[PDB]
């Protein structure tokens, strides 16, 4: 009933930022988290009297059900690269040297010989299995000098994701702590809206 | 689906 956000697992929905649905996949999205805010209704909404549309997310107009390029993770909403693979749109947020061609669609991404070097060069201490603990990219804790890995889907499972607020000024707003450096509070609540978007899901 | 934006304030 609940609409969660799968980048930022937020729950609020406004007017000016939505919280939306892939009518075929299912996936829930604020519009600002995916880049699809501020855009006109389509064309085949004039057909409709009812105050909603409907609205398809970018694998689904391409018949997809991608794998992500930087995780082993399938659930989620993903991102086009300029090479015809796919990202999510958590991972190009959260993993060094991945950026958004465009911020306001947020369409394509990019992705270099320096992120590709990466893969499997450090084992993800989330994966619950573990055959899959060396696909992709980690990141690491952000606190101090703390040398743990995960990739971002896992972290952001047990609630390990965080983004400063814009009046914070930080150049780069993603961050990540490991269980042991986490903020309590932000786990449960990040931890409880995972889990609800899980079961809206299925 | 996404709210038509002819139907938000
Ligand atoms: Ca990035
Ligand atoms: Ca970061
Ligand atoms: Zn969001
Ligand atoms: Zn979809
Ligand atoms: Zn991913
Ligand atoms: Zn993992
Ligand atoms: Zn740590």
């Amino acid at each position: 009933h609940i609409l969660i956000c799968c980048v930022c697992l937020g729950d609020n929905s406004e007017d000016a930022d939505e919280i939306i649905q892939c009518d075929n996949c299912g996936v829930t999205v604020h519009e600002g988290c995916y880049g699809v805010d501020g855009e006109s209704d389509s064309i085949m909404s004039s057909a409709s009297e009812n105050s909603t549309e409907p609205w398809f997310c970018d694998a689904c107009k391409n018949g997809v059900s991608p794998s992500c390029e930087l995780c082993p993770s399938q659930d989620g909403i993903f991102k086009e690269t300029d090479a015809g693979r796919w990202v999510h749109v958590v991972c190009a947020l959260y993993v060094p040297g991945v950026a958004f061609g465009d911020i306001d669609k947020l369409r394509p991404v990019t992705l270099t010989e320096m992120n590709y070097s990466k893969y499997g060069a450090k084992e993800c201490s989330l994966c619950e299995d573990t055959r899959f603990a060396r696909t992709g990219v980690c990141i690491s804790c952000d606190a101090g000098m703390c040398r743990s890995f995960f990739h971002v889907t896992c972290a952001q499972r047990e609630g390990l994701l965080s983004e400063a607020a814009a009046e914070e000024d930080i150049a780069d707003p993603f961050f990540a702590y490991c269980k042991q450096h986490a903020d309590r509070f932000d786990r449960k609540w990040k931890r409880k809206n995972y889990l609800a978007l899980q079961s809206y899901c299925k | 689906a996404r709210t038509k934006q002819t139907a938000r304030k």
